[PDB]
């Protein structure tokens, strides 16, 4: 119906960008903050707070 | 420490408190009430939001019924949220065998859905049958061969209301490890309670018998 | 090599109802689901056979291989006390498992609504007491030879209060049980099905307790039986050496043979070996 | 009308990406495998737990099982903080504030709790009650102590204003029972996921869908936002999780494996969202990477099905409640 379609009208009226620029940005975000992330590397007990 | 001496006794007041509530509700039989809508059960609450609790005692046990009609969604989503219940008191209408599938099919099929349901495989099923004065009325104004259609018996109590157990016995397929306890039940049937009782104390029975290597 | 023999066959069996006992109470204590009542008796009575063949095992196979007792008189006391404290108790522990099983198999409103773990606690507590005081008696009041109180008055009054007013009692309540659950199985009954099943599991109830029974008797009662003969008629008839020793040790196979039956048999216990190895 | 409409987005979805996102992420080295110890293990619940959430302080964290308790933990030091009794026992999700001053609970009495925890009496008492859902409430995320986002069976997510105690907003457009719901970090807008494969990110402001991806194939049970922002992560039923793009549209990533046949309860994303947490109907939680589509180690089971997970804003650990009533903290 009239909701049903306005549901979705604005979907195409939206900006798609690049998978490539998206995954480029992903990888950004990942290499700027894995040297922040206890879960990639295992963190040293000193700094840890579940010695 | 003084903190951690605090933090400690909390811990240790919080356990007692834990502990004494499962110790509370470990004895109490937990039951979950069903039907396909007006089968019955406001009558079934009298006579003894989302989701309802109805907590009586009789001969010094506790039954806490929990009646989840008010809540239409997809089933599978929260059924499990009642896994360990103690039994499962179906409630069907008689009457329902010629109004419209049918409602005795919707109940059936519901019956089915919750009886052969893999969190509910060795739990014992205490099905009701309202409404037989409304029933023997219905049958001799009209035919059950509506509800049934390989039926040959004849409009009377007995042969249509064995038949009708029967059908609902029909769908149980843990016959291993649960048992159906069909009852007949009226607006003046003050025994429901006491079958009730009857079928609790029964399944326990059954489930010791069982812990101890004797079933 | 005959005195080497007769201790690897002993010291095989002692190490086999050791690691028995140690295996059921290790899994009552490393699950959370075998934590109840009936698996509590059971855990009690399988510490009471660890300390049974912990214990009096080792020091009745050394009397069995040496045939002469060169560890004293007062150890000899000393062990033989312990024994019939530890396999009284093992005994009672089985009284004790019984009567509890009555209790939830007549009432399931006390089942429900009065069970606790003091109710398990009590019992244990009864089957100790039991067990010190028979055991007691003897402390109160050939060198190298280790029997046990040859008294027409204690022999009778310790075989009575340890092993047939026992026995009197697990045949009581297990035959009430006994015709308990054919009532009930009987109440439970296409119909032929129905019928089968019910036959299948009047045979299967007939089974355990013929296991349960089977257990109590071929195990303690030659033993118990001599043990109330023998003391008056020492010279009308000759008891061997050999035919002794046979009745004594099969008399402790008691101890490795309970958790066989109780623990080994049982479907939770089988599930936490299953998830523990 | 609709459906002709969506054959468009249908065809942008393939011409904008005309590729996979395997080929662009193929040129990094993997990192080191992680075998995540067990450091603590919460007890004291005494059915399953159906939810938990860490708080933002990173050491406390709300609970909730079936017994009709909600408690609260110090990760840290082991030790109970609170336990709620509840009104209604059958409770399938909680949340914790981001100020950590309110608790949120709710499952099938269609009602969600809100309890204050800045008492001086020091026990708790409910702030206010919503009950304007007619289905069971599936989940609920705290955007400040006066507003909250929660999600019901009756295919319907709604913005509540706590102190008004009614639906400020309400979001619709879920054909099935919605069971999933993250907030973006900026809490612009969220992504909820539902029963009828599909997650929808709504705009919290104007309360109207903005987006809608159908990349699953079963009911959704669990979602996380990337740390980005600008994507976030799904899990249902079908033994898959999806990676989807707010700005390209578009699902990026599939984690699937021989070894998982079962549903996903929860899922969650680690400090840099490298690394993609998974809890599974299998006893199990497998560590994925948001990069590879590999695992990095599968948690130690609990002994039932593990039906939530958390991993800390500071990605300094990750908390596991299963159906045995016990909550692993791993790092
Ligand atoms: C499997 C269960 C029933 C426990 C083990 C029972 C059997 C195998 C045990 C119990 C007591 C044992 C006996 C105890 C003592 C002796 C005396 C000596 O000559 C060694 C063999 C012999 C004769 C043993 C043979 C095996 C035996 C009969
Ligand atoms: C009331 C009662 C009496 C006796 C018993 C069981 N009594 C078994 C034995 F009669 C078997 C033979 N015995 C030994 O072989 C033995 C010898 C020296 C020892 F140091 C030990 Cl420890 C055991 C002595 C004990 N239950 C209850």
């Amino acid at each position: 119906a009239r909701k049903l379609v306005e549901q979705l009208k604005m979907e195409a009226n939206i900006d798609r960008i690049k998978v490539s620029k998206a995954a480029a940005d992903l990888m950004a975000y990942c290499e700027a903050h894995a040297k922040e992330d206890p879960l990639l590397t295992p963190v040293p007990a000193s700094e840890n707070p579940f010695r | 420490s003084a903190e951690d001496k605090a933090a400690v006794e909390r811990s240790k007041m919080i356990d007692r408190n834990l502990r004494e509530d499962g110790e509370k509700a470990a004895r109490e039989v937990k039951l979950l009430l069903l039907g396909a809508g007006e089968s019955g059960k406001n009558t079934i609450v009298k006579q003894m939001t989302g989701i309802v609790e109805t907590h009586f005692t009789f001969k010094d046990l506790h039954f806490k019924m929990f009646d989840v009609g008010a809540q239409r969604s997809e089933r599978k989503k929260w059924i499990h949220c009642f896994e360990g219940v103690t039994a499962i008191i179906f409630c069907v209408a008689l009457s329902d065998y010629d109004l419209v599938m049918n409602r005795m099919h919707a109940s059936m099929k519901l019956f089915d859905s919750i009886c052969n349901n893999k969190w509910f495989t060795d739990t014992s099923i205490i099905l009701f049958l309202n409404k037989k004065d409304l029933f023997e009325e219905k049958i001799k104004k009209s035919p059950l061969t509506i509800c049934y259609p390989e039926y040959a018996g004849s409009n009377t109590y007995e042969e249509a209301a064995a038949y009708i157990q029967c059908q609902f016995e029909d769908l149980n397929k843990r016959k291993d490890t649960k048992e159906i306890y069909t009852h007949f039940t009226c607006s003046t049937d003050t025994k429901n309670v006491q079958f009730v009782f009857d079928a609790v104390t029964d399944v326990i029975i059954k489930n010791n018998l069982k812990d101890c290597g004797l079933f | 090599s005959y005195q080497v023999i007769t201790s690897l066959l002993l010291g095989t069996l002692i190490f086999c109802a050791v690691l028995g006992n140690a295996c059921v109470v290790a899994a009552i204590a490393l699950e959370r689901s075998l934590q109840n009542v009936a698996n509590y008796l059971i855990g009690s009575l399988a510490v009471t056979d660890l300390m049974v063949s912990v214990l009096v095992l080792p020091m009745a196979a050394l009397y069995q291989v040496l045939n002469k007792w060169t560890l004293g008189q007062v150890t000899c006391d000393l062990f033989i006390a312990l024994d019939v404290l530890c396999c009284t108790s093992s005994i009672w522990h089985l009284c004790a498992i019984a009567l509890d099983r009555y209790w939830a198999i007549t009432d399931p409103i006390d089942y429900v609504n009065k069970r606790t773990p003091r109710r398990a606690a009590a019992l244990i507590s009864l089957t100790w007491l039991i067990g010190f005081l028979i055991s007691i008696p003897p402390m109160l009041g050939d060198p190298d030879a280790c029997t046990i109180s040859k008294d027409h008055g204690y022999t009778i009054y310790s075989t009575f209060g340890a092993f047939y007013i026992p026995l009197l009692l697990m045949l009581v309540l297990y035959g009430r049980i006994f015709r308990a659950a054919r009532f009930r199985i009987r109440k439970t009954v296409n119909a032929e099905a129905k019928r089968k099943m019910a036959l299948a599991r009047e045979r299967k109830t007939v089974k355990t307790l013929g296991i349960i029974m089977g257990t109590f008797i071929l195990c303690w009662l030659p033993f118990f039986i001599v043990a109330l003969v023998l003391p008056f008629c020492e010279s009308s008839c000759h008891m061997p050496t050999l035919l002794g020793a046979i009745i004594n040790w099969l008399g402790y196979s008691n101890s490795l043979l309970n958790p066989v039956i109780y623990a080994y048999f049982n479907k939770d216990f089988q599930n936490a070996f299953k998830k523990i190895i | 009308e609709a459906e002709q409409l969506k054959n468009q987005i249908r065809d942008a979805r393939k011409a904008c990406a005309d590729a996979t996102l395997s080929q662009i992420t193929n040129n990094i080295d993997p990192v080191g495998r992680i075998q995540m110890r067990t450091r603590r293990t919460l007890r004291g619940h005494l059915a399953k737990i159906y939810a938990m959430h860490w708080g933002t302080d990173s050491r406390l964290l709300v609970s909730a099982s079936q017994d009709g308790k909600l408690i609260i933990w110090d990760s840290y030091t082991t030790n109970k903080v609170h336990a709620i009794p509840l009104r209604s026992s059958w409770v399938m999700t909680c949340a914790y504030a981001p100020s950590g001053n309110y608790v949120a609970c709710g499952g099938l009495d269609n009602i969600c709790s809100i309890y204050n925890l800045k008492t001086r009496e020091g026990n708790v008492r409910v702030s206010r009650e919503l009950a304007g859902h007619t289905g069971y409430l599936s989940c609920c995320r705290f955007l400040d102590d006066n507003q909250i986002v929660t999600s019901s069976g009756d295919t319907t997510c709604a913005l509540w204003d706590i102190e008004t105690g009614q639906q400020t907003t309400t979001f619709t457009g879920h054909t099935g029972d919605v069971m999933s719901l993250s907030l973006a970090p900026d809490t612009r807008l969220f992504v909820s996921g539902a029963c009828d494969a599909s997650a929808k990110l709504w705009d919290v402001r104007e309360g109207m869908c903005r987006q809608t991806f159908t990349g699953h194939e079963s009911d959704i049970n669990a979602i996380c936002f990337f740390p980005n922002g600008n994507a976030f992560a799904t899990g249902s039923d079908d033994a898959t999780c999806r990676l989807f793009d707010l700005r390209a549209d578009q699902e990026l990533m599939t984690y699937s494996h021989d070894n998982i046949i079962c549903g996903i309860t929860s899922v969650s994303f680690s400090k840099s969202g490298r690394l993609l947490l998974a809890g599974y109907d299998d006893f199990n939680c497998n560590v994925w990477d948001a990069l590879k589509a590999d695992r990095a180690g599968v948690l130690a089971g609990h002994d039932n099905r593990v039906s939530c997970l958390g991993v800390t804003d500071d990605g300094m650990a990750v908390a596991t409640g299963s159906w045995d009533s016990f909550l692993k903290i791993w790092n």
